[PDB]
RNA sequence: UGUACAACGGGGUAUUGUAAGCAGUAGAGUAGCCUUGUUGUUACGAUCUGCUGAGAUUAAGCCUUUGUUGUCUGAUUUG
RNA sequence: CGUGGAGGUCAGUGACGAAGCCUAGACCGUAAGGUCGGGUCGAACGGCCUCUAGUGCAGAUCUUGGUGGUAGUAGCAAAUUGAUAGAAUAAUCUAGCGAAACCA
RNA sequence: UGGUUCCUGCCGAA
């Protein structure tokens, strides 16, 4: 999940901000060599600040679309039920007139 | 018409010209392969037109003509339900082109096509001659089975094409005996077609829309060129000793070392395509039909680029020597 | 594990010589990475391969010559986001010149050698330190991972040893600073072993330059000059 | 297992327009050197001339090939 | 004619199988219905003369329960330390989950 | 307003 990848991203950034700057530079060297090795090996490493947030924004927009559509479908169901009740009331009023 | 694609790439001849039984026994159509297009200078002989006795330049289409060979015949008897072949008759020795045509997997087949039919001339011919006398007796109309010498052609397909031709000479018995002599022998168009003949073309057009059977009629044959002639590209005016083959050859086709037909105008289909050349369904007399044309000059330059010579001897004569 | 080969740039696609190298690299690689019927590349498309390619391909290859200097370059890429490696060529050789220099009956033509090639690393890396710079050791290890991961992974007891036909070797001396890729077609002497080799296609030599991101000129990861 | 196919190679046809490099007295002129010129000559000299329709492309959907080189096979269905 | 219960009676039937269920098993009734065979089943139940009634259903857009199609469809929070996954670059397919409206 | 539960026989309108 992208929530969990953002969790691991923030955990990595907090571990880097915790440590000393020389240790930071050497750990950035370690991560760039190991990350290049795993990427060119075949492991798709998917950790970015903007891209993981935009994936979350797209998921949120899709869920908003779903909420609008489902709410509208419920409205249309209520409309059709109301109109069929109106039809049956009109039939009963005609049969009361007859 | 609904534009659905052609059934076979060899287009069908749905109607043949009228039978005259006072003329000798002769074919009515032919199957060739179109090489390409060029431009012909000739003089127009058309009184009533301002261009009378004037040089005209005309686009032509040339179809390579390998000599066609007859390997069988087919007689159709009339039924009240339509035409129906009571039988077909084959010759004995058939090429690998034709035995290839029956097969889909010739490269790995045991090539067992007409083996036991060859036992039918191991006998005197009794069943076969019974069938010939049957087609003498029955079967009012006669079609012959013909195929081309496709190995004598720059086509990459070694598989020749078989076709029926309605035989509009006289005497069904003399027709089938004519075909009997003409089994496994050759027929050139010089005994069939001639100069100035108005012919119709039956061909499948260029797919891309396309790939449809089309019959374009009334095309005057301009040259029945012989394969042995080295003056194929020549005229009484154009005294060069040169062939009909273009400078560099026909584009995407190859050459014509065989016979050829140079016919006026255009034609459906592309190059490398099987085309049926049929004689006209009636005697056209339009004076566009009766015209005995007389050529003057033949373009044989390159269509692979902007050509500038006709023979390479002309090319060396103008350019002189080179560094190479 | 599919792969691409493209020459990038006007100078590259202008050169008919580099087209021969494109053809020969297309002839070397495995049938899964056989890019064949991609011979006619277009003037319009320029880094447009990254939009349709990663639907079904990995590990792209780039050729480029600088407009200013007379040197042509290889780049090795991943179509997912990864690294690229930049190389200068050394001693470009026509396979047709290798024909005329020494005639050998070659099986590049027939479809019997429609088979994947193999991995030989001629001391490309050292797991030992051997120096003061361990980033060079990291370069060696990452590029080892690259050549073992461009080709399909071979857990060897699973692998069928019937298809051997194409073999491939990368020669790295540490003192030369030169990596050379020379491949041979194999022959079998049936002595229960002994195996002959014959030259097949292009022989080359390269030089390490730089490490960028897998999208070309994205992020320059390592300089080496 | 064959005018068999294919990779080369060759020839043909077309495209572009004199390749790289060599030589110069050709080069508007500037200094330089004396043998101060009745083209005295040596250096720089965009360029020009000869080698040179030269050099480059040529089927990827052009044509041809007595030259070389390799090749020919598995899975399924029917009386 | 049928149903629950009650008085009398058949010294009625019944674990060697009551009642109930099924019965492309037979029979008698004009019918309401009744009788038997067979299968299943396990503990009560019938005939007759009377009494008594919360006593007979296809509908009431009846009540409650169960099950359909819709439909593997809509669609993916529609109910389900944190969240449909997989692939398409971190911008259509598969997989998984899966409705309701309505329905002489 | 809509619904309103077994059969057969006899009599049977406006």
């Amino acid at each position: 999940d992208v929530k969990s990848h953002l969790k691991l991203l923030e955990a990595k950034k907090n571990k880097m901000e915790a440590k000393d700057e020389l240790e930071q530079i050497k750990q950035k060297e370690k991560e760039k060599w190991q990350k290049a090795m795993l990427q060119a090996e075949g492991i798709k490493i998917r950790d970015d600040e903007k891209l993981l947030r935009k994936a979350i924004k797209r998921k949120e927009a899709q869920k908003r679309k779903s909420a609008i559509e489902w709410s509208e479908r419920k409205r249309v169901v209520e409309d059709t039920i109301s109109e069929r009740q109106k039809r049956r009331e009109e039939n009963l009023r005609i049969r009361k007139d007859n | 018409l609904p534009r659905k694609r052609a059934a076979s790439i060899r287009a069908r001849v749905k109607a043949f010209p009228k039978d005259d039984r006072s003329k000798p026994v002769a074919l009515t159509s032919f199957l060739g392969y179109k090489a390409g297009m060029t431009t012909i200078v000739r003089d127009l002989d058309r009184p009533g037109s301002k261009f009378h006795k004037r040089e005209v330049v005309e686009a032509v289409t040339v179809v390579d003509t390998p000599p066609v060979v007859v390997v069988g015949v087919v007689g159709y008897v009339e039924t009240p339900r339509g035409l129906r072949s009571l039988t077909t008759v084959w010759a004995e020795h058939l090429s690998d082109e034709v035995k290839r045509r029956f097969y889909k997997n010739w490269y790995k087949s045991k090539k067992k096509a007409f083996t036991k039919y060859s036992a039918k001339y191991a006998q005197d011919g009794a069943g076969i001659e019974r069938e010939l006398a049957r087609i003498k007796k029955y079967a009012s109309v006669v079609r012959v089975l013909v195929h081309t010498q496709i190995r004598k052609t720059p086509l990459a397909q070694k598989k020749a094409h078989l076709a029926e031709i309605q035989l509009n000479g006289g005497s069904i018995s003399e027709k089938v005996d004519w075909a009997r002599e003409h089994f496994e022998k050759t027929v050139a168009v010089d005994s069939v077609f001639e100069q100035n003949e108005m012919i119709d073309a039956i061909a499948v057009t260029k797919g891309h829309r396309g790939y449809h059977s089309r019959t374009s009629i009334n095309h005057k044959i301009y040259r029945v060129g012989k394969g042995d002639d080295e003056a194929n590209g020549a005229t009484s005016f154009d005294r060069t000793k040169k062939t009909i083959t273009p400078m560099g050859g026909f584009v995407h086709y190859g050459e014509i070392k065989n016979d050829f037909i140079m016919v006026k105008g255009c034609i459906p289909g592309n190059r490398k395509r099987i085309v049926t050349l049929r004689k006209s369904l009636y005697t056209n007399t339009s004076r566009k039909a009766l015209e005995e044309v007389s050529l003057k000059w033949i373009d044989t330059a390159s269509k692979f680029g902007k050509g500038r010579f006709q023979t390479p001897a002309e090319k060396h004569a103008f350019m002189g020597t080179l560094k190479k | 594990p599919k792969s691409m080969v493209i020459r990038v740039g006007q100078t590259s696609l202008a050169n008919h010589s580099l087209n021969q190298l494109v053809k020969d690299f297309r002839q070397i690689m495995q049938p899964h990475t056989a890019i064949k019927l991609k011979e006619r590349k277009s003037n319009k498309l320029k880094d447009f391969v990254v939009m349709c390619g990663p639907l079904g391909v990995t590990h792209l290859f780039m050729f480029t010559q600088s407009e200013k200097t007379g040197n042509v370059s290889l780049k090795i890429a991943r179509t997912p986001q990864g690294p690229t490696v930049t190389f200068q060529v050394l001693d470009y050789s026509l396979g047709r010149d290798i024909k005329k220099f020494l005639k050998r009956p070659k099986s590049l033509n027939n479809d019997d050698v429609l088979n994947p090639p193999l991995l030989v690393l001629n001391g490309f890396s050292t797991s030992k330190r051997s120096g003061e710079d361990d980033q060079d050791v990291n370069v060696e290890k990452v590029i080892v991972s690259m050549f073992q991961n461009i080709f399909p992974p071979l857990n060897p007891a699973r692998t069928s040893l019937n298809s051997i036909k194409r073999v491939f070797m990368i020669n790295k001396d540490r003192e030369t600073g030169e990596i050379s890729m020379r491949h041979y077609f194999i022959d079998i002497r049936e002595v229960e072993k002994a195996i002959k080799l014959t030259e097949l296609g292009p022989r080359l030599t390269l030089k390490l330059v730089k490490i960028e991101e897998g999208i070309c000129s994205g992020k320059v990861l390592h300089h080496e000059f």
